[PDB]
């Protein structure tokens, strides 16, 4: 048979089998020497030139994404964010940066550094910064934690965030809105061609969608939509999630 | 033999040999870090978080802009040398003293052009050595800001056309926000280009 | 092993006719010692256990006048300089003992000193009973492949009447035996190999995407487009 109905044998038997069987005994020396090699990484500071654990576990995560967050939750999430620096184009050494600086300091400080954070995202003057979603919020924590960890300049670093996230991302604004954004998207994501100029013809369409949607379902709360951007697609969802459409590329 | 197998196994003992080649690079004997393990050792976990306040918020309050915007690697080597100061006196104002004033005269901060709070990185004084005379540091830096800047030009796209400047063990490491970018100098290339750089003057000097 | 297997596929016996014709001694008896003392066996463990063909002991070794303390722990582990040694004592042997006697060179099992000296003047008496039970059973097994003035005395001793002969043990206890139940044939594993679907690559920056694709960064594309 073809490599990919073996591969789904495998993970089923995998799936079915019990807690400390020997088909999750094999698959652990994976996940444990994936997890030793991303801790040696952070410690030292530089990811080694192979890392064939961490490529074999994000293989299987892309032939069955649910049965790895349901069995090992850590990587699952290790590779969801660098699926996301994956997609904005950064490399690792900015989540190892990070992760250096996170991990020598102390849970009563790192408190002190995430409401620092947040107050100084909220004190910001541009909208896509002061109502930036969570997901996005995230890589934009790693990107500035990289930056203040190789200077010591936290307002460089702040520069260098507000200028990345201004230039590559796009806030949509809705009518009689209290803030008036209701999501913040990445202009690659809504390109329509290889030419990045492209992504003002994607955001048109998306701008007429949200309009034509809340037309068709008048009965929503206020006549809003949120727009999201999950991987590669963008969600236009209500407040009760029965109007749900997704789009991509 | 193999520095990421160590740190996949016994991290502990891998972090305290990063710490003491950090120390020994610094030309600084382990009694330090002895002096501060004894100081930390015998507080509680609710005084370390008011010491480390303290120690941050006294940093932050300097004029020196080497101590100000210092970067957490050389923060960690500097809070231990004050521990150690404070540690075998009582004397917290003499501790700071001697921690800057040993940190001025042995590190260098490279500025940028336009740069919220000016600071882009702070390299140890030994590190840019050309020659085996410490004077020739000067030299090793101006290959170095040379360089920041032929790369800027290279790659405009860059965030806000600037770069970080960070050392690691015995590397110097110039690299920008998206990690795209990052190239890395050496004393024994610092001192390869130096040479190189040395001949053209000369021969140009000679045939001219 | 039954007979000695005189002509099965001659395994590795690339060594002995050269080292017979470089002594004198005879191919057959060399190669039947060899048989009787390993069995041509690679591992040969015993209580000793000199894996080489010539199953030696230490003193043996080191009296043969070899370079034995060298290697691991014992030089005569490789088959050549060991089987040529052997040769040589063993046409020393029968060179000495007043012609082609084939037998009395057996000597080689029993050595000369304080246990082969009386056993040796038996043999030359023809009085088989002072000999030991080893020794009488040693030279038993090479019958067959000896040339001797005795080999018709030894094999008419121990007969169940004068005019029969003796029954040496390896044709009496013939057959008599019993199969190893373990073999070498070990469990095979198998790996945990799933190949999924490969990651996508990293993507470019949208800034260095916008300045390749056109020749000027974001900041000048808003410049300019700004000032109209």
């Amino acid at each position: 048979i073809p490599d990919g109905a073996k591969d789904a044998m495998k993970l089923k038997y995998l799936q079915a089998d019990s807690k400390d069987g020997a088909f999750r005994t094999a698959i652990g020396t994976m996940v444990t020497d994936a997890g030793q090699e991303w801790s040696a990484a952070v410690i030292n500071g530089k990811l080694p030139e192979r890392t064939p654990a961490m490529d074999a576990l994000r293989r299987i995560r892309n032939a069955d994404p649910q049965l790895i967050a349901a069995l090992y939750p850590d990587q699952a999430e290790l590779f969801l964010t660098m699926d996301m620096m994956d997609k904005q184009g950064i490399d690792p050494q900015v989540i190892l940066d990070a992760d250096r600086l996170t991990v020598k300091r102390s849970k009563e400080q790192r408190f002190e550094d995430d409401k620092a954070f947040e107050s100084a995202l909220n004190a910001s003057k541009a909208p896509e910064i002061a109502r930036m979603p969570a997901s996005l919020r995230e890589s934009a924590r790693k990107i500035y934690d990289s930056v203040k960890y190789r200077s010591g300049n936290e307002s460089m670093a702040m520069e260098q965030m507000t200028k990345f996230l201004k230039e590559s991302t796009y806030t949509f604004t809705g009518d009689d809105v209290d803030g008036d954004t209701v999501g913040v998207i990445p202009k690659n994501m809504m390109q329509v061609n290889s030419d990045p100029k492209s992504w003002e013809q994607g955001r048109d369409i998306l701008e007429e969608a949200r309009k034509g949607i809340i037309a068709s379902n008048p009965w929503i709360t206020n006549k809003q939509l949120t727009m999201y951007s999950q991987g590669d697609s963008i969600y236009l969802m209500d407040t009760t999630g029965q109007v749900r459409v997704r789009y991509d590329k | 033999a193999d520095p990421q197998l160590i740190a996949a196994l016994y991290p502990d003992q891998a972090e305290l040999f990063l710490t003491m080649d950090m120390m020994d690079k610094q030309g600084i004997d382990p009694q330090v870090i002895l002096d501060a393990d004894r100081l930390t050792v015998k507080r509680s976990k609710e005084q370390r978080f008011e010491d480390d306040k303290a120690f941050e918020s006294a940093l932050n309050a300097s004029k020196a802009p080497e101590i100000a915007r210092m970067p957490a690697s050389l923060r960690e080597s500097a809070r231990k040398i004050y521990d150690s100061v404070k540690y075998r006196s009582g004397n917290e104002s003499m501790a700071m003293e001697q921690m800057t004033k040993f940190l001025k005269e042995s590190t260098y901060t490279f500025t940028g052009d336009d740069v919220d709070g000016d600071t882009v990185g702070v390299i140890p004084k030994n590190m840019m050595q050309v020659n085996s005379d410490p004077k020739s540091w000067e030299q090793g830096r101006d290959i170095l800001e040379e360089a920041r800047k032929g790369i800027i030009a290279s790659n405009p796209w860059i965030t806000n056309k600037q770069l970080t400047m960070y050392s690691q063990g015995d590397s110097i490491y110039l690299m920008d926000t998206t990690g795209q970018v990052r190239v890395r100098y050496d004393k024994e290339l610092l001192s390869k280009v130096w040479s190189e750089n040395q001949k053209k003057l000369e021969e140009k000097a000679r045939e001219k | 092993m039954d007979k000695y297997d005189k002509n099965v596929p001659s395994d590795y016996d690339g060594l002995f006719q050269k080292a017979a014709d470089a002594n004198g001694v005879s191919y057959d008896l060399l190669r039947k010692v060899a048989w009787t003392e390993s069995r041509f066996v690679p591992t040969a463990k015993s209580k000793t256990g000199p894996l080489g063909m010539m199953q030696f002991t230490k003193a043996t070794a080191k009296a043969l006048g070899l370079r034995v303390t060298d290697g691991p722990d014992d030089d005569r582990l490789n088959p050549e300089l060991a089987i040529n040694a052997a040769a040589k004592q063993l046409a020393g042997l029968v060179g000495k003992f007043d012609g082609d006697e084939l037998k009395a060179a057996l000597a080689y099992n029993q050595g000369e000193g304080r246990l082969g000296n009386p056993q040796l003047e038996a043999y030359s008496k023809g009085d088989f009973a002072s000999i030991s039970e080893e020794g009488r059973n040693y030279m038993r097994n090479l019958l067959d492949v000896a040339k001797s003035p005795m080999a018709g005395q030894l094999e008419t001793f121990g007969g169940i009447t004068p005019k029969g002969k003796g029954i040496p043990a390896e044709v009496g206890l013939a057959g008599i035996g019993h199969k190893q139940k373990v073999t070498q044939e070990l469990p095979e594993s198998t790996s945990f190999d799933v190949k999924g679907i490969e990651q996508e690559a990293t993507a470019k920056p949208f800034a260095k995407d916008f300045w390749e694709t056109h020749g000027e960064t974001l900041d000048e594309y808003n410049s300019r487009s700004t000032f109209f």
